[PDB]
């Protein structure tokens, strides 16, 4: 009855390291909108996280952008943490620069 | 532009 | 047809927060323009798009008396539903409204639009005719009878054929560098080894616009439709898109192995191998 967020985690631009970038968090598919986004930077809260404005898709489940400028590096690991009704607990999904 | 009518539907 | 505008209104009711939440936010094709939310400090219909901001304080405090009213509208069908379907005052529930123009390259109406969901289902839709409704279940029938005796379809059909189409074309014309411009696909191919015997082929579109577009694989120029894995269409944040579509492939039969790209900024569909 209601949908889970899916979640994807990706970069504006393929990633360089050491070059300025957004960090994205796409999340769609969800019904209803309340919704809790998250970027992390080695397991710890980003501050500076923006977001789109509240929009839906033809079958009436939201979707949002969240995002944050960011400089890759090799070692450094991000993610998105999410939270929704439909959830027993966060949702973490890793950002791999391969999709 | 937003559609304005005179009397907004009611459900 | 070459073009679209839509609104998107959500009202999000909330019992012990307060009134519910209305959110409306307005498009041109993929291009978001206005947006208005009751919750912020001080709400107004506000831009999104920089050809939007030429317009002057009459539109825009026309605009926010709209969805000033339209919030206050959409408070008391949140109250009426909970009537037609027999619902408590204590749990949350939502409203979601689309509507808006369709026009093609000569921009002339080619359809209209206006559909209404109760908690993400369906309630009632605006026919194709822009003169009848159907109601999706007892309650949206309800509804149906009032706005059938209020003749309502007769209001959104003159919109949809006039001021929706007529403000759609200035948009079009003020923002012609952009919503006149489609941004082809980037593409490439990308090759991850799963397994000494099998390896991932991803078919790579990004930096396009508009969002519409076909990615597909085809093995021995078949298409592989049911082992096709193919993320959702998504935002890269400057306005344009990103996709792709991975498949599973034997080592050694990568040449096998076709992407096909389609999209409105390309001349021809592309054709792409590893």
């Amino acid at each position: 009855i209601q949908r889970t967020p899916k979640i994807q985690v990706y970069s504006r631009h393929p990633a360089e390291n050491g070059k300025s970038n957004f960090l994205n968090c796409y999340v769609s598919g969800f019904h209803p909108s309340d919704i809790e986004v998250d970027l992390l930077k080695n397991g710890e809260r980003i501050e500076k996280v923006e977001h789109s404005d509240l929009s839906f898709s033809k079958d009436w489940s939201f979707y949002l952008l969240y995002y944050t400028e960011f400089t890759p590096t090799e070692k450094d690991e991000y993610a998105c943490r999410v939270n929704h009704v439909t959830l027993s607990q966060p949702k973490i999904v890793k950002w791999d620069r391969d999709m | 532009k937003a559609f304005n009518p005179e009397i907004i539907p009611m459900f | 047809g070459s073009h679209s505008m839509r609104y998107f209104y959500t009202a999000m009711s909330r019992p012990g927060r307060g009134e519910p939440r209305f959110i409306a936010v307005g498009y041109v094709d993929d291009t978001q323009f206005v947006r208005f939310d009751s919750d912020a400090a001080s709400p107004r219909m506000a831009p999104r798009a920089p050809w939007i901001e030429q317009e002057g304080p009459e539109y825009w405090d026309g605009e926010t008396r709209n969805m000033k009213a339209s919030a206050q509208t959409y408070r008391e069908n949140l109250r009426i539903a909970l009537r037609y379907y027999n619902q408590s005052e204590a749990g949350s529930h939502i409203i979601q409204v689309m509507y808006g123009c369709d026009v093609g390259p000569d921009g002339r109406l080619l359809r209209g639009h206006d559909q209404s969901a109760y908690d993400g289902k369906d309630y009632i839709a605006l026919n194709e005719d822009l003169s009848s409704w159907t109601a999706a279940d007892t309650a949206a029938q309800i509804i149906q009878r009032k706005w059938e005796a209020a003749r309502v379809a007769e209001q959104l059909r003159a919109y949809l054929e006039g001021l929706c189409v007529e403000w759609l074309r200035r948009y079009l014309e003020n923002g012609k560098e952009t919503l006149q411009r489609a941004d082809p696909p980037k593409t490439h191919v990308t090759h991850h080894p799963i397994s000494d015997h099998e390896a991932t082929l991803r078919c790579w579109a990004l930096g396009f616009y508009p969002a519409e577009i076909t990615l597909t694989w085809q093995r021995d120029g078949e298409d592989q439709t049911q082992d096709t894995e193919l993320v959702e269409t998504r935002p890269a944040g400057d306005r344009t898109f990103q996709k792709w579509a991975a498949v599973v492939v034997p080592s050694g039969e990568e040449q096998r192995y076709t992407c096909h790209v389609q999209h409105e900024g390309l001349p021809k569909p592309l054709t792409l191998r590893w």
